[PDB]
């Protein structure tokens, strides 16, 4: 499974470019696709969404009227055509796949990333950084505004880790459910409004920035981002 | 048919040597299972409405 | 009242429903046949002419897609799986004409034609095939021609008048196989005599299944 | 004199029969959920509800004629009653012809199907509503001698109150679009079915001859049912048309027919609303099994 | 020793009959005739799982009592969501003559088979996103009638070759072959401890097998015709049978004889499915007369009738928590009854 994405670069202000994401390993024709961008210094923010058998397309309020998302399943490629690129669009764009059948793991695989240089439930991660040491238990806390619990028992919070020079990877899809290739030393525990992540033992790959994303409806706001440092 | 007959008689003689128990004790065991789990059987005893996932 | 993931699950379910109904529409347009026989009959010739369980055969003839479910490798009981074929357009039943005098070796001295007759009686009067037409093939008619002279039909049918003509013994065999049908006006049996060749058995099955399709459509419309 | 109560009793009996049969048909169709992906079943359901309403709008005319051609309540429930009657009698015949055309399509393209319906239903309904609109917008009931009538175009607004426009064509379009055209389409379709199945017939005994005899019996009983139910009333209506355009055989003929056969003709024409459900959803074995199971 | 072995066989059969007669001190409805016959329950339909286009032949619940798999003679195998009537997967089978299906206890694999004499195992949790067949088990000379997952890597299959078998899924091989039946084997049931399984066959007999040693432990008779369905009581000490003679029966292992016979004069149609409740009080038996008779186990009272289906009920199952019952019939419909 790999999602390599191309496009993006030095775009003149008030311009337009198309970002292309190519999928090879998996069955792209049966997965929803999210576009998630991340400013060079700021955190993550959701920028688009298309679904399998495209009938549900959702945009962020920031780029709603001037961005569009397009997919062509036969060639297994995801597209994003943006228009009138204002300067606040300088970010590293990521492609993330998802599926929503019962007991699925949405936001499981993320893409490589594309750089762009142009010249709602509130998620709060108050702690920007933490001095962490090898082989100790650490815990990350994330706060919400509206309750993420739903009448059907779900709790739509997603935990990611962004390694220094790497793309984010899913650790916890629900508030309490692990992922495929993730070590069992990560755990998740939340409540109506308060949410916490736990790591039993810090390792040589656990350093990075941790983020929390809501999925109650579709604003998909990410949090500020806790950055563990050793 | 000698081998088949030998296998059949061996199977029957293995059947014979079984330490059985009285039928009444067995029936008592099944009843004890029934009224030991009866309160948690939603098909037999209907579940309250705001606990049923099918309403 | 339900979350976004529930909405997307519903969308996936709707896509599955559309694919399922498309597949069903494709399947309901394709004609199904069940091949039965005595093994020694021309089941193999019939299947090879069209081109460890069910050997299901596909062929296309005049824009009708055909499926032929060649059971017979099943040594198990037919009563426990014959209802799964309830709904085939027609049953193709193959019996060898060169079996009245051919070795009485069904079990140990049973005439082959008698075995074929009881098999045909079982299939024709089965409760799953009350309205299922039967395409009866009377194969190996050439050996019938060059074996009537050597041996009379009285060994299998002593009630026969003794008229050992080719087109009287074959007619008698056909008549005795028709007479096993205990319920007419609800089932038609199409017997076939052309040659030991191709291009005609396939067309014969095509004609029989066209008649069955017309009858099914009339019954669906309620006229018949 | 004493026959008015008998005619009212006939109206009530046919109303009860239509209600019962159509409720049974609708319940059986609802139980057979999914419509079997067949065009004929949707048409049958539409026709069943149409003639259910057509036979439910009967007690109004029953009580109207029981008062010796008198309109009890002259209000918007003359607009509405005329609307429902003149829309149901059109949708009934139009779905009845839809039956014939869809049966012809199924039988002719039988093996072609092995190698829109809602749109047609709503088109039939829209044409029925368009044809019934005049009956509901130009009724204009008028008081005469202390008693009113749910009649049509009493005032002489334009081009004569008895000439072509303004009640010279209102119930001749009925003849030309509820009897003459539907019957022609139905007979053409069923003749084409008999012709199509005749080639296949030409073993014949028990397979072809018996099947063709059964098919011709069915496509004969259907057309005979329609023609016999809708012949007397449309014949009286065309007598009215011919006596209002040119002919004047009033003496002891038109008055007698209007006072004797018109309620009988109307109840016989409404009897189609109970003969259609049986012929189209009862004699079929698939619904027969469901009825037997639900009995 | 030509007929001496045979004579020893009949003498041993007579000895077993005498030993079985010695155990039955009294009938069941003489020691259970003091407790109330709880029932009179109709369980109206709550969900209707439409989507199939042919006869439904087998269904199996998931261990979460939320997902269930269904097999139908259209080359389809659907994992539903009984809570919201959603479809999670739709597997296109190579062979459309499926009349058994299974759901792995872990929820990762689904088994399938039928008149192809091959048990097909599907991977539901692949990374590529599509459900794909893992391995096609092929060692049987007759139609597969039942497959139940021993574990994530082991399966048990019953075939119409008078033989049940146990497989190692990773190697796809006969780990042990269970022979000893005279007619075709129609149904299986694995004990909760997963150490024994009963198999009812067309020879009007049902036997108990040990999965490890690979030999029969007990043999049960009493029916007049083919045994169609079988299932374990929740304790694993008893099991219920269902025959194409309009009669159900309940056998208990320690007594090694029948205890109760579920029959009536007005039922002449046989049985296609038998399942037990959470406490094992309800013997839900799918009969051939278009309905599922909810029997009482401790007595023979027909507590309830699930008359929803308009064609023959082929499969029914009870959730692991006993919340729902899902009957499937030849009308291409699944109904969740609560
Ligand atoms: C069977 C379908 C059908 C067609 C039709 O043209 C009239 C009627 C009908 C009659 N109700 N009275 C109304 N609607 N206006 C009455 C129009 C009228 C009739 C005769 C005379 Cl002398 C004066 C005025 C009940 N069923 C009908």
């Amino acid at each position: 499974v790999q999602l390599v994405e191309s496009g993006g670069g030095l775009v003149q202000p008030g311009g337009s470019r198309k970002l292309s994401c190519s999928a090879s390993g998996f069955a792209f024709s049966s997965f929803g696709m999210h576009w998630v961008r991340q400013a060079p210094e700021k955190g993550l923010e959701w920028v688009a969404y298309i679904s399998s058998g495209s009938g549900t397309i959702y945009y962020a309020d920031t780029v709603k009227g001037r961005f569009t998302i397009s997919r062509d399943d036969p060639k297994n490629t995801l597209f994003l055509q943006m228009t009138s690129l204002r300067s606040e669009d300088t970010a590293m764009y990521y492609c993330v796949r998802s599926i929503y059948y019962y007991g699925s793991s949405p936001f499981d695989f993320w893409g490589q990333g594309t750089t762009l240089t142009v010249s709602d439930i509130v998620m709060t991660q108050a702690t920007s950084s933490v001095p962490v040491t090898p082989g100790e238990s650490v815990s990350i806390s994330c706060r919400s505004s509206k309750s993420l619990l739903h009448s059907n028992g779900n709790t739509y919070l997603y935990w990611f880790l962004q390694r220094p020079g790497q793309s984010p990877q899913l650790l916890i899809y629900r508030m309490s459910n692990l992922a495929s290739g993730v070590p069992d030393r990560f755990s998740g525990s939340g409540s109506g409004t308060a949410f916490t992540l736990t790591i039993s033992r810090l390792e040589a790959e656990d350093v990075g920035v941790y983020y929390c994303m809501q999925h109650l409806e579709y604003p998909l706001t990410f949090g500020a981002g806790t950055k563990l440092e050793l | 048919s000698i081998a088949q007959a030998r296998k059949l008689v061996e199977q029957l003689k293995m059947e014979a040597n079984i330490d059985r128990i009285k039928v009444s004790k067995a029936a008592a065991d099944l009843m004890a299972y029934c009224e030991a789990h009866a309160k948690e059987d939603p098909l037999l005893t209907p579940v309250p409405a705001s606990e049923n996932p099918f309403r | 009242t339900v979350s976004a993931e529930d909405k997307a699950a519903a969308e996936r379910s709707k896509m599955i429903d559309k694919n399922l109904r498309e597949d069903g529409e494709k399947a309901a347009r394709e004609v199904k046949l069940l091949l039965l026989g005595a093994g020694e009959s021309g089941k193999n010739t019939i299947v090879k002419q069209m081109k460890t369980g069910i050997v299901e055969t596909h062929f296309t003839f005049k824009d009708l897609h055909f499926k032929m479910f060649d059971v017979g490798a099943q040594r198990s009981e037919r009563k426990k799986w014959i209802h799964c074929f309830e709904g085939v357009t027609a049953i193709i039943f193959c019996v060898a004409l060169s079996a009245y005098d051919l070795v009485l070796a069904e079990d140990e001295e049973m005439n082959r034609m008698h075995a074929s007759m009881k098999l045909f009686d079982s299939i024709c009067n089965n409760k799953w095939f009350t309205d299922t037409s039967i395409i009866l093939f009377l194969n190996k008619k050439d050996l019938f021609e060059e074996k009537i002279t050597h041996s009379p039909l009285t060994i299998c049918f002593p009630e026969y008048t003794g008229a050992n003509k080719y087109d009287e013994a074959a007619s008698y065999i056909q008549s005795k196989f028709e007479d096993l049908n205990k319920r007419k006006d609800t089932k038609e049996i199409y017997t076939h005599f052309t040659c030991s060749t191709d291009t005609k058995n396939v067309q014969f099955v095509f004609d029989a299944v066209t008649d069955v399709i017309i009858k099914n459509n009339l019954k669906d419309c309620g006229l018949f | 004199a004493r026959v008015r109560i008998l005619i009212s009793v006939v109206y009530w009996v046919v109303c009860a029969l239509g209600l019962a049969g159509n409720l049974l048909v609708l319940y059986l169709m609802k139980s057979m959920q999914g419509w079997r992906k067949s065009s004929i079943n949707l048409f049958v359901t539409n026709l069943a509800l149409t003639d259910f309403q057509f036979v439910l709008t009967l007690p109004f005319w029953a009580v109207e004629n029981a008062l010796d051609f008198k309109w009890p309540f002259g209000k918007a429930m003359c607009k509405i009653v005329s609307m429902v009657t003149s829309m149901n009698m059109y949708a009934s015949v139009f779905f009845l012809t839809a039956m014939s055309v869809t049966r012809y399509h199924s039988v002719a393209s039988a093996l072609k199907s092995h190698r829109s319906a809602k749109a047609l239903c709503v088109w039939i309904w829209a044409l029925a509503a368009l044809a019934s609109l005049p009956s509901a917008i130009f009724s204009t009931t008028v008081k005469v001698m202390g008693e009113e009538l749910c009649l049509v175009r009493f005032p002489d607004k334009l081009l004569g109150r008895d000439r072509q426009f303004w009640l010279g064509l209102y119930h001749s379009q009925k003849v030309l679009l509820g009897f003459v055209l539907p019957l022609g389409i139905i007979i053409l379709c069923y003749l084409l079915l008999v012709r199509f199945i005749a080639d296949r017939r030409a073993r014949p005994t028990g397979a072809s001859a018996r099947r063709l005899s059964k098919v011709t019996k069915s496509v004969t009983i259907v057309v005979l049912s329609f023609f016999l139910c809708w012949l007397p009333n449309q014949a009286l209506t065309t007598w009215s048309i011919l006596i209002k355009f040119n002919a004047v055989p009033f003496s002891q003929e038109y008055f007698l027919c209007q006072v004797y056969a018109f309620p009988v003709s109307v109840c016989l024409a409404h009897s189609n609303s109970c003969l259609n459900p049986v012929l189209y959803c009862l004699v079929r074995r698939e619904f027969r099994k469901a009825l037997k199971s639900l009995l | 020793e030509l007929d001496q072995l045979r004579q020893e066989a009949e003498q041993l059969k007579n000895q077993i009959r005498d030993a079985r007669k010695a155990c039955a001190d009294a009938t069941l409805s003489q020691i259970t005739n003091n407790i109330d016959p709880v029932g009179r329950i109709q369980m109206r339909t709550r969900r209707t799982l439409r989507g199939h286009l042919a006869k439904i032949y087998a269904m199996h619940w998931g261990t979460d009592s939320r997902l269930l798999v269904s097999a139908s003679q259209d080359g389809k195998l659907i994992i539903w969501d009984s809570y919201t009537t959603n479809k999670v997967h739709a597997i296109p089978l190579r062979s459309s003559w499926v009349m058994t299906c299974a759901y792995a206890p872990s929820g990762n694999y689904v088994a399938c088979g039928g008149l192809d004499n091959i048990c097909s195992i599907y991977n539901l949790k692949t990374r590529e996103g599509n459900v794909r067949v893992s391995r096609e088990l092929a060692g049987h000379t007759g139609y597969l009638s039942c497959c139940r997952f021993l574990d994530d890597n082991q399966i048990v299959t019953s075939s119409g070759d008078t033989t049940c078998a146990l497989w190692d899924i990773e190697t796809g091989q006969q780990t042990t072959t269970f022979t000893g039946h005279t007619g075709d084997v129609m149904s299986l049931s694995l004990a909760p401890d997963t150490r024994l399984f009963v198999s009812g066959a067309c020879d009007a007999s049902a036997k108990l097998w040990d999965v490890r040693e690979g030999m029969c432990r007990q043999t049960f008779t009493g029916h007049e015709s083919d045994i169609n369905a079988i299932c374990f009581f929740p304790n694993g000490n008893a099991f219920a049978t269902g025959s194409d003679d309009a009669t159900c029966r309940l056998f208990d292992l320690r007594a090694d004889q029948e205890l109760m016979t579920y029959s009536h004069d007005n039922i002449i149609c046989g049985i296609t499915s038998v399942s037990f409740s959470k406490s094992g009080r309800l013997l839900l038996a799918g009969y051939d007369d278009f309905n599922c008779n909810v029997w009482d186990a401790l007595k023979a009272d027909r507590a309830g009738v699930l008359a929803g289906h308009d064609n023959r009920v082929s499969c029914l199952g009870v959730t692991d928590d006993g919340m729902a019952v899902a009957t499937g019939s030849w009308d291409s419909f699944l109904k969740i009854w609560n």
